[PDB]
Parts: C-alpha cells; structure tokens; sequence
C-alpha cells in the first residue's frame, strides 16, 4: 500500500525559540508502519538513526527527502502549512 | 552553527519526563529543550557546542537508558 502522507497526522513538535522555524515535517516508516515523525529544514540535511543504521537525509526546497535507507525503512517529507 | 540533538529516553511517566527535561535544561550550552515524538519519549536539545556524549552519560546514570537518534545543524541562510 503506497504510504499515504495525506492521512498522516501532524508530528508532535516544538519550534525552538533561538533557531529558524524548520519548513518541513518528516515521517519515518518500517514496513509502511509509522514509527515517528518530526520537523526538519528544507534545502538541508540531517543525520538520523533509522532503525539499525544512521542515515544522512537530504531535503530539497520542497521537503522531498532522500537517503540510503536500510531495507524496510523510509523517511518521507512534506512542506509545513504556510511554507 | 547551533546543533539540534534528539535523545530517546526510557521515561516511565510525565514526572520522569519532567526530571529528564530538568536535567538537560541544567546542562552546559542548552538554549532550549522539548519533549517530542509520537510517544512523547524523545528529548530534543538545541544549543551551541553541546557535548552529546556527556549529555547521554548524565541521562543514562540519573534517568533511564538513552539512545542518540538525531544530530543536525540549525539552518541559517
């Protein structure tokens, strides 16, 4: 079943006061089952533990995420409202 | 840049979450701390020159088993 990002509830997040507001939501899946979600910057990168492996996740200007995800896992991005 | 560090902490209830957050907020160079994640089991820390291995050590001894889950830099254009 194609992961349906339109039916994913918002992450539980906090916009930290001393840094820019990040433009993206991310959602982490194992076997197409949501594991967690959060915020990240657009046109940027982050190191995240995805199950058994650290992954260097890149974001494009529209919050599309890419990385070398371990088998069975993926992290998908969406632009936040207003961004 | 500022760093953002996310740590998963074994935290039994809302008071243990309170205590892990108090411990982190007291740490050298922490600008801001929040409890995040679908299960409200992740501590997100933002600051300049935070020592993530010192921070994990402190949590492991005083609060609960802890796993580092994210390290990133704050984007400044």
């Amino acid at each position: 079943r194609a992961i349906d990002l339109s039916r994913e509830r918002d992450p539980n997040f906090f916009d930290h006061p001393g840094i820019p507001v990040p433009e993206c939501f991310w959602f982490m899946f194992k076997n197409n089952v949501r594991q967690d979600a959060g915020t990240c910057y657009s046109s940027w990168k982050m190191d995240m533990k995805v199950g058994p492996n650290w992954v260097h996740i890149k974001s494009d200007d529209n919050c599309n995420l890419s990385g070398d995800f371990p088998p069975g896992w993926i992290v998908l991005g969406k632009k936040r409202p207003g961004f | 840049l500022k760093q953002k560090i996310v740590i998963k902490v074994a935290m039994e209830g809302n008071n243990c979450r309170s205590k892990a957050m108090a411990l982190v907020a007291s740490t050298g160079g922490v600008d801001s701390v929040a409890l995040v994640g679908d299960l409200r089991d992740k501590i997100e820390v933002v600051g300049y020159g935070i020592d993530p291995i010192k921070l994990i050590s402190a949590l492991r001894k005083k609060v609960g088993d802890a796993e580092l889950l994210q390290v990133s830099q704050a984007k400044e254009d």
